[PDB]
């Protein structure tokens, strides 16, 4: 759990800081193309929270 | 498990419950249950420094796990099949706790059918 | 429904005082005038091998910053340690008492030589 | 003071936009609700009755928050926004420069001499904007808290120091 | 551009 | 300890014949210096105590709260140059000589070997207390104050007086060690429950008590600042100090007729913090928060515990510490706001960093977190108060849920938060105020390295 | 329509679908203008202080002093001895003390019920 | 975040209120009075702010959206409550 | 830079998903009057927005194909044994 | 504004991605058995750690 | 102060991306595909299942040992 929950936390930081610090979900959209590293942390991180297998 | 919903929401006395059994005798309906075996005196289990939850019959099988772990190091992928080999057994008693389980579910059943039988017959 | 001329010219008075006051919160390029401060005299040796930072000059560069940084912190501390350890805290009994190491059937003890006796012949049952 | 009835309705209407875009979410709907929510609104404005406009505003309320978003979207920088003066930390009252230490007045000169010339400027300004606020006083007390803005040539608008001086919203 | 930041006094 | 006695009156005459404005400079270095030598006594063998004379002899209880009187004169003394200075030289000398006299009659008092010797200068230290909250206070209800501190004490200190020469009459002599010798049990009679009132209501009247904590806000919020760490680092010691040396005498009186008392205690802490929760003035704050410590000290006597004394030692001198310490706190923006409402002065962390981070170690450090001996002074005490009872543990971790509350309260109320924007009159901190405020929590911080010196004569 | 919001003390009405505002009379009228009228005084003076250069000290507050008398001096004073005040007194004073006392007596006479014929396991308690 | 002129401003300001269809892409004075010669509604007047609103990203009091009634008025009140001084 | 900002006269409603809501309003009565503004989030680049299942399933492609590789080599190294 | 190209940025989150890929793989793989796995035990509690998480 | 930054912001336009940014995302989402059924094919026991679960009903009477019921 300390791996891929502080590791989804940052990744959200970096949505944070470059879209002008906004933590509304409402504010957001498209970033998959936008933010492609981002975009591949998230779900790997999600993916992990969620104990899918072999990971 | 159906054994929740038959007790539960069904016939309770004839559902052994995991805290009661065993009751019956060992040997009741079995002629010449054999007894079980431990092929590792308790010495070198206690010397192996292994866990009394784990200290079960089915340790013996796992004693030499942390042998060949450290002398597979840094190899850390090298006992597979014998690792393998003590999870089997670790199935084998498990099966033997549910058929134990059955065996006196069965008795349940066959005592109980067999006092109510005999009620209506005297 | 509606700046008053009133206010409207309120507004306008106080807004380019605010823009000269903003105007005046810079800093000029002298800006700021740091007084003279004594250097360590061994910064001159990385300063002139940063003069070109060149690939073939900044990684050996950083390699002294690197190993200062090792032996000051790593070198130094475990020394210390070591030598407080080793005749301060385990001059004293049960210190640094250790879980006792295991070992298992069919090992020599190393100080008897003594080879445990295998453990007795298993079932053989697999999968 | 005085909150005239369509001012109330403009209030409304804003925060019923902003609480139809947190729900909406996605901007397609959102303009689509806002347009019935638009709709909704200009049919009734050619009433005589002032009776109908109050008795309309109870009900509509009534069913602005009984419609509120639990967590409405708020920009950041704004009342119960993830970023209300959360730069408050950094900014320090202009005054303060006073305590500096010459020699730390010193390492910025142009600057402190410009402070110099804002303070003088500002002390010598203080009695003509003062002598304007007691020369038109409305009778009986300030009726408003409005400043008056400068009237006459070469002077300033009295009570501008802090306004003008303010810490800015980016003090890093 | 770089401009001035106010900061309480810090010699002392 | 002559030692100690003979210089510290020497700095009487000294002061009141220094020069003009050499009177805080010399009188402060030699004060230094004698609190150097009295630290000569935190040498305690592990028997019988430090027996100098008949006339003075020092246990490992008097030795560590001696050496925080003789530390503490330079902290006044440095705390007082500021708000005195725009008076005379002669009534500055008198205040001098209050506050030399002060530390005089304290040292012969913790070192007395006759039970009623230590009653005269424990007694007798009201006289230079009185005049500096009287005299140099900065507040009308300074006077009523002085009447409420003055009789308060006195109403308990008489009985006293009676019940100890009434023991001279009945076993002789009242030494401390013949005393703890001679020991008889005391028996269930009506008399000798009166006599337990009286041995026991002087001391516990002086800490606070709930019920008798009524001049605490009176005093120490209206007292000069320098007598106003005096009033609750030191005095309250005294109080204190009485308990452990006169329940020797009541046991096992004590093990029965306590339960009022502990009873009021550990109910009364609970509410005096929850008063500190919703206060107003942040001297009265201070004040009211060295009730609920106190009223910890004095649970911890009455049950007569080798480790209730033995937290009971460090919670006092570690609780003297740091009150004194936040009422330089309070005298800090007391002479930039000349005010002592809490809100009034909001927002001190972006004028003043560094006496920000002074109010932070001091919230900690009120706030008892370990390692500093506040949490080995509680955390001893609630051991000790558990073993008794297993409910106190409900009431006691209940105080420490207030402190909590209210310590920080006081530090984010005052310093977080935005800036007052009216003022404009704080300055830089000078360089007199950060240095005693360092003079008192490095040797606090300094303490906790060794708090084998402060446990007291149980340890 | 739909349920309604009812108040309470620690969740008070909101004041603006409160119907006292929506409906509006010529006395009230004025009412809300003089409020503007004694704020804008307060303000104003306060504001002229405030921006005075020469004014280096502390723009005393009414307000606070009064708030800091009454509720810590003039209280007292007129306080008068009254049922409420009187069983209030006697309720949040001796009554938490003697139920205090009456637990923390039912568990020390238990527990040395406990130990003088030996009830009790204590064999590695010796730090008491 | 890189800093902001008045020029950035009127450049997104005066491109929003091109974005009214109901105002013509082309009579865009700087100081287009919103009532006198857009001849919209103050509905509509207050409609132009959570536009505004959203462009910037930060809110406007609604005290002050009435009071701004040109894009000139806009322009100067966005620069005052973001410093903008150049 | 000095940001040059995109003319306007290219952003509309066609296309995006906004149109499907103007010729609602169309029956309403009421024109949509700032369906430009959301024109850009739905057109441009930032159109052609990928599914849901395609985000989870990123990288499959590569993933499948280094697959066969390592199996196979597998297949062979567990052949030679 | 958005953008992520800053190295602190990159190379932080990467770390942290390589960590959780192998992460429970090396550890549960290596750390030595200390409590007893359950073998015997029917197909639809076992799938059900995957199953209630797909729906 | 001076910008200049590897970036430069956009007005309601896709902004652009760097060649790292994008196969550095591509890398470590293949190869945590290629981890998620790697794993499987070379360990299936684990998701799947190692041993099967013998059926109540199927074990014999005999073997489990009742007394029968007749007698
Ligand atoms: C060998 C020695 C090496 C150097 C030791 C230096 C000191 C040290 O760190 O000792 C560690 C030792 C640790 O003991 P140890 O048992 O680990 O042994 C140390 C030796 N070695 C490391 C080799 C094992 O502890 C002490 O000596 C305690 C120091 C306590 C210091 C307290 C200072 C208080 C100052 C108060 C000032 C104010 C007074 C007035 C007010 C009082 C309150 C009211
Ligand atoms: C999403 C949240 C939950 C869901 C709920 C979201 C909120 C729903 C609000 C519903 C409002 C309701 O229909 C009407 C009412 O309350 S009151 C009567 C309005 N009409 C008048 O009072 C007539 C006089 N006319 C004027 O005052 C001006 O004409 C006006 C300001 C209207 C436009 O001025 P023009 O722009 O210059």
């Amino acid at each position: 759990h300390a791996f891929f929950k502080a590791m989804l936390f940052m990744c959200s930081g970096s949505i944070i800081h470059s879209l002008n610090d906004e933590q509304d979900i409402r504010k957001m959209g498209g970033l998959y193309k936008a933010m492609p590293f981002t975009t591949t942390a998230l779900i790997i991180g999600s993916l992990a929270l969620t104990g899918m297998p072999y990971l | 498990g159906a054994h929740l919903a038959r007790r539960y929401l069904g016939d309770a006395s004839k559902e052994p419950d995991p805290l009661r059994m065993p009751t019956f005798p060992p040997d009741y309906g079995f002629p010449e249950r054999k007894e079980r075996e431990m092929v590792a005196t308790q010495q070198e289990m206690n010397d192996a420094q292994l866990m009394l939850q784990q200290r079960d019959y089915c340790a013996h099988y796992l004693i030499q796990l942390l042998k060949c772990k450290r002398d597979s190091f840094p190899n850390f992928l090298a006992c597979k099949h014998e690792q393998h080999d003590w999870d089997y057994c670790e199935h084998l008693d498990y099966v033997k706790r549910m058929k134990e389980f059955e065996r006196e579910r069965r008795l349940l059943q066959r005592k109980k059918r067999r006092e109510q039988r005999e009620a209506e017959m005297a | 429904s509606g700046y008053t001329p009133d206010e409207k010219l309120r507004l306008q008075q106080l807004r380019e005082l605010r823009r000269r006051w903003l105007k005046d919160q810079e800093l000029s390029p002298r800006e700021p005038v740091l007084p003279p401060r004594r250097v360590w005299p061994m910064e001159q040796f990385w300063n002139k091998f940063l003069q070109d930072g060149a690939p073939w000059k900044n990684v050996i560069y950083k390699t002294y910053r690197h190993s200062i940084f090792a032996v000051t912190h790593v070198l130094i501390p475990v020394w210390i340690i070591h030598y407080y350890l080793k005749y301060h805290v385990t001059a004293k009994p049960y210190t640094v008492v250790e879980r006792k190491p295991r070992i298992f059937p069919g090992d020599t003890i190393l100080e008897t030589g003594e080879v445990i006796p295998l453990m007795k012949e298993f079932p053989d049952q697999h999968h | 003071a005085y909150l005239t009835h369509q001012q109330k309705v403009l209030r409304l209407y804003k925060r019923a936009l902003r609480h139809l875009e947190s729900w909406c979410v996605h901007r397609d709907k959102y303009r689509y609700f806002a347009c019935l929510m638009r709709a909704r609104f200009d049919e009734h404005k050619n009433e005589k009755d002032m009776v109908k406009a109050t008795q309309l505003l109870r009900q509509a309320e009534e069913e602005f928050w009984y419609g509120q978003h639990p967590q409405p979207y708020i920009f950041p920088e704004s009342p119960g926004g993830t970023s209300y003066e959360r730069y408050e930390c950094y900014k320090v009252p202009e005054w303060c420069l006073d305590d500096w230490h010459p020699s730390e007045k010193a390492m910025y000169p142009d600057y402190f001499a410009k402070r110099e010339q804002w303070k003088r400027l500002r002390r010598e300004s203080w009695e003509r904007e003062v002598k304007q606020l007691q020369e038109e006083t409305p009778p009986g007390g300030p009726r408003t808290e409005a400043l008056p803005p400068a009237r006459k040539e070469g002077d300033l608008p009295p009570l501008w120091w802090h306004i003008v001086t303010r810490p800015r919203e980016r003090p890093m | 551009k770089r401009l001035f930041i106010i900061k309480p006094s810090g010699f002392y | 300890m002559l030692k100690i006695i003979i210089p510290t009156t020497m700095l009487l005459p000294m002061t009141w014949m220094s020069k003009h404005n050499m009177i805080w400079i010399n009188a402060t270095v030699h004060s230094l210096l004698i609190s150097l030598i009295s630290l000569s006594l935190l040498n305690q063998l592990g028997e019988n105590s430090l027996n100098f004379s008949l006339t003075f002899f020092s246990d490992s209880l008097s030795a560590p709260l001696l050496v925080l009187t003789t530390w503490l004169l330079p902290l006044m003394l440095m705390a007082s140059q500021s708000h005195l200075s725009k008076e005379t030289t002669t009534r500055k000398k008198l205040y001098i000589t209050m506050l030399i006299l002060l530390q005089l009659f304290l040292i012969m008092t913790f070192t007395a070997t006759e039970l009623i010797l230590f009653y005269i200068l424990f007694e007798a230290t009201l006289v230079p207390t009185l005049i500096i909250i009287t005299r140099w206070g900065n507040q009308t209800e300074r006077l009523n104050a002085g009447l409420y501190f003055l009789f308060y004490t006195l109403a308990g200190s008489l009985p006293l007086l009676v019940a100890l020469v009434y023991i001279q009459n009945t076993t002789g002599s009242l030494n401390f060690l013949i005393i703890h010798y001679w020991s008889h049990p005391l028996s269930n009679s009506w008399s000798n429950i009166f006599m337990w009132l009286a041995c026991i209501m002087a001391f516990m009247v002086k800490m606070p008590l709930y019920g008798l904590h009524l001049w605490l806000p009176k005093a120490h919020v209206e007292a000069p600042i320098a007598g106003s760490m005096v009033l609750a680092a030191v005095l309250l010691k005294l109080g204190g100090y009485g308990m452990m040396r006169i329940t020797t005498i009541l046991n096992p009186l004590t093990n029965y007729m306590a339960y009022p008392f502990l009873m009021l205690s550990m109910w009364g802490m609970i509410m005096t913090s929850s008063i500190c929760l919703r206060q107003t003035d942040l001297k009265s704050l201070i004040a009211y928060s060295s009730v609920s410590h106190m009223a910890l000290v004095i649970v911890a006597i009455m049950i007569q515990t080798p480790w209730s004394f033995m937290g009971a030692t460090a919670l006092m001198i570690a609780h003297g510490l740091t009150s004194s310490m936040l009422f330089c706190l309070a005298n800090t923006n007391y002479e930039r706001v000349h005010s002592r409402t809490m809100i009034l002065a909001r927002g001190l962390q972006t004028l003043l960093p560094l006496m920000a981070t002074w109010w932070l170690m001091a919230s900690l450090t009120n706030l008892a977190l370990p390692p500093s001996i506040n949490l080995i002074g509680e955390l001893f005490i609630i051991t000790a108060s558990f073993s008794w009872s297993n409910i106190t543990i409900i009431l006691m971790g209940m105080n420490m849920m207030i402190t909590a509350l209210y310590s920080l309260y006081m530090l984010i109320t005052t310093q977080r938060g935005k800036y007052t924007h009216h003022i404009n009159n704080i300055k830089a901190s000078f360089t007199r105020e950060n240095a005693l405020m360092a003079l008192h929590i490095l040797p606090l911080l300094l303490l906790t390295l060794n708090p084998k010196m402060i446990l007291g004569p149980l340890y | 329509s739909f349920p309604k919001y009812k108040p309470s003390r620690l969740a008070t009405l909101p004041a603006t679908l409160d119907p006292a505002e929506y409906d509006i009379s010529p006395e009230t009228r004025k009412a809300q203008a003089e409020r503007l009228a004694i704020r804008s005084r307060l303000k104003r003076e306060y504001l002229l202080q405030y921006n005075d250069p020469n004014r280096l000290g502390v723009i005393e507050d009414p307000a606070l002093i009064r708030w800091t008398y009454a509720r810590s001096a003039n209280i007292y004073p007129n306080f008068r001895p009254t049922p409420k005040t009187s069983l209030l007194g006697a309720l949040f004073g001796i009554g938490p003390l003697f139920f205090w006392y009456y637990v923390f007596k039912t568990d020390r006479d238990k527990k040395e019920k406990l130990i003088q014929e030996g009830k009790l396991d204590q064999t590695f308690n010796i730090s008491y | 975040a890189p800093p902001l002129t008045l020029e950035a401003i009127k450049d997104r300001v005066l491109y929003v209120l091109k974005l009214y269809d109901k105002i013509d892409p082309e009579k865009l004075s700087v100081n287009s009075h919103f009532m006198k010669d857009l001849g919209l509604d103050s509905l509509d007047q207050v409609e132009i702010i959570m536009a505004m609103e959203d462009e910037f990203g930060f809110e406007i009091p609604d005290i002050d959206a009435e009071k701004l009634m040109c894009p000139q008025e806009i322009v100067d009140y966005i620069a005052d409550k973001k410093d903008v001084y150049e | 830079s000095k940001m040059e900002l995109p003319d306007y006269k290219q952003w509309k409603i066609e296309g995006t998903p906004l149109e499907t809501v103007q010729e609602k309003l169309a029956a309403r009565g009421l024109r949509d009057p700032w369906g430009r503004n959301e024109a850009w989030r739905y057109s441009g680049g930032f159109a052609n927005n990928v599914s849901f299942v395609g985000a989870l399933l990123k990288g499959f492609k590569w993933g499948f194909a280094a697959f066969v590789v390592a199996v196979g080599a597998e297949y062979y190294l567990e052949s030679q044994n | 504004l958005i953008n992520e190209n800053n190295p602190l940025l990159i190379n932080s989150i990467k770390r942290l991605l390589i960590g959780s890929i192998f992460a429970g793989f090396i550890i549960s793989n290596n750390i030595p058995p200390m409590t007893v796995p359950n073998t015997t035990m029917p197909l639809y509690m076992k799938m059900t750690a995957l199953i209630v998480t797909i729906m | 102060a001076g910008g200049g930054v590897h970036i430069e912001p956009r007005y309601r336009q896709f902004p652009q991306l760097t060649r790292s940014q994008l196969i550095q995302a591509e890398f470590f989402s293949a190869t945590m595909w290629f981890w998620i059924l790697w794993r499987f094919w070379h360990d299936s026991d684990a998701v799947l299942g190692h041993f099967p679960y013998p059926d109540p009903s199927q074990w014999t009477d005999e073997e489990l040992g009742i007394l029968p019921d007749d007698e």
